[PDB]
């Protein structure tokens, strides 16, 4: 499996950054959601399989998000 | 099956005959009835009982909470002002 990792967060996309891990967690609260895309460097999940790592890192950099793969 | 999120504003006191005021969740008070015609030619506003009624409190709370969260889920620029400013909070502003 691959692990998924945001590196940093741009100024201007802070607002659509949240929207897009509240809906991709599924189970973090929205403070939560705040304090992890602030708390940058950061995971935001682990142990996941290839093609969702792609679909996840794909609709994060759509929105304007750094996102790297380990 | 109704098929649309609904964005509750309001907590009744009673359900069955014992309805006899409700609770708003933007403005953290209470509106009380007690009379027959136009009950009372107003509505009673004393505000969570002046910090008296722990259950309707929390309740009240609860219900901003989830308000809050539902519509900064819902709109974006709602969402990016409770991220820059009232996250921990949680209690943003009156109205």
């Amino acid at each position: 499996h691959f692990t998924v990792r945001l590196t940093e967060a741009k100024p201007v996309d802070k607002v659509k950054l949240i929207k897009e891990i509240k809906s991709h967690i599924q189970g973090i609260n929205l403070v939560q959601a705040k304090k992890l895309v602030e708390s940058l460097p950061q995971e935001i999940k682990a142990n996941v399989p290839k093609a969702e790592a792609e679909k996840i890192k794909a609709a994060l950099e759509a929105v304007g998000g750094t996102v790297v793969l380990e | 099956k109704l098929k649309a999120k609904p964005l509750l504003l309001q907590l009744p006191i009673g359900e069955a005959k014992t309805f006899k005021g409700v609770v708003d969740v933007v403005m953290k008070e209470k509106l009380l009835w007690n009379c027959n015609s136009n009950d009372g030619k107003d509505f009673e506003r004393k505000p969570l009982l002046e910090m008296n009624d722990p259950e309707l409190l929390k309740e009240t709370t609860e219900a901003r909470n989830a308000l809050i969260e539902q519509v900064a889920d819902l709109d974006d620029e709602f969402a990016d002002l409770v991220l820059e400013e009232f996250s921990e909070n949680f209690d943003l502003l009156p109205a």
